[PDB]
């Protein structure tokens, strides 16, 4: 059925959901709606792995089991510039503090 | 005579969605 | 549409307008007739609540089964002080 | 008692299909509509169950009694069979709100003689020691099935 992902770059994480069956270009249309950057100036990724604009989501890896509600999958994003190459760069969240004794 | 419920203590079984 | 929510560390978490009224907080903000700054809230609570808002907007008034919301013990106290906060 | 079973006397077989990662607890409400509690399923397993017209069914988590829901309800009643065909059961867990969820959690890793240790905001406090009981549940029901009924 449907998808949920986490698109992010830098400090950005975009929550949204598409079909199984949408393509990685209609994503990238979501996206552009959001950042306002067109499709050939996207780069989406899989872990390190570049999408293409044809492939679904589903055949990129993206299914109903693996990308659900409570734990969406990430789809990495960078940028095109005119002479230069962004690298691929997902800020981390920061970190929760040490679990209280009465915790343990 | 009232009649609760009861089970016929067979194989519980699983439940393919897990 | 959309709302943009940054949280105390600056990252800003970018969910469709309609997931996030599942925050009472936020939906009682947002009517009148979008950025919210939740600077006292943690981007490790934050991303969390956002997975909330999709949980509890896809899975409410619905038959199939419900998968459990997942919380990490050491997040959970945050988590709950935000709860409270965002009110869902 | 307004929530009761009737002693129908009507067999119903009924199939419990515990479709939720916690172990559940099925409690039947008798004649008097006293809570009795019954055999536990063990996550995602099903079992048989004969049951009968007319009693009424609730479900909880066995261990910490979170509500639970029934065919997506509160409340499960039998009916008859129709041709041999068995009356399901479906548990599942309701969408609890973000709060509960996070109190479950916290309630789950820390003794009740602890709770006030914990560095949250007071209110909160009440919040983990007031956790779930069916009779309270009970009562609630009742009173939201005379407002259903004006």
């Amino acid at each position: 059925m449907d998808v949920f992902l986490m698109i992010r770059r830098h400090k950005t994480t975009i929550f949204t959901d598409a079909k199984e069956s949408s393509t990685v270009f209609e994503l990238k249309r979501i996206v552009e709606g959001i950042l306002k950057r067109p499709p050939d100036e996207q780069r989406l990724y899989k872990d390190d792995q570049l999408l293409d604009d044809g492939k679904t989501l589903g055949e990129c890896g993206f299914t109903s089991q693996t990308a659900r509600p409570q734990a969406p999958a990430t789809v990495g994003l960078a940028f095109r510039a005119d002479d230069t190459f962004e690298a691929l760069c997902i800020e981390p969240f920061s970190s929760p503090p040490e679990l209280p004794d009465v915790m343990k | 005579e009232m009649l609760a419920p009861y089970i016929p203590m067979d194989d519980d079984f699983q439940l393919r969605s897990f | 549409m959309y709302v943009k929510l940054i949280s105390s560390d600056g990252h800003e978490f970018i969910v469709k307008r309609e997931h996030a009224l599942t925050s009472g907080t936020i939906k009682a903000m947002l009517s009148g007739p979008n950025e919210v700054n939740f600077r006292e809230i943690p981007s490790h609570v934050l991303s969390k609540v956002c997975m909330y808002f999709t949980y509890k907007v896809r899975y409410t008034n619905s038959s199939t089964e419900i998968p459990e919301f997942p919380i990490a013990p050491e997040i959970a106290l945050e988590l709950l002080m935000a709860a409270n906060f965002l009110d869902c | 008692p307004v929530l009761r079973s009737v002693n129908s006397r009507e067999p119903s077989q009924v199939i419990f299909c515990n479709r939720s990662p916690r172990v559940v607890l099925p409690v039947w409400l008798n004649f008097d509509g006293e809570p009795q509690p019954y055999p536990t399923l063990p996550p995602g397993t099903g079992r048989r169950i004969h049951s009968y017209r007319g009693h009424l069914w609730l479900f909880r988590d066995a261990g910490t009694h979170d509500g639970l829901l029934v065919n997506q309800t509160e409340l499960f009643v039998p009916s008859l069979n129709v041709d041999g065909q068995p009356i399901f059961a479906n548990i599942t867990l309701p969408v609890y709100t973000l709060k509960e969820r996070c109190l479950q959690v916290v309630r789950s890793l820390v003794k009740p003689e602890n709770y006030r240790r914990l560095d949250i905001v007071r209110s909160l406090y009440e919040d983990l020691e007031d956790h779930p009981n069916v009779q309270k549940d009970l009562e609630r029901l009742t009173q939201e099935r005379i407002a259903h009924q004006r």
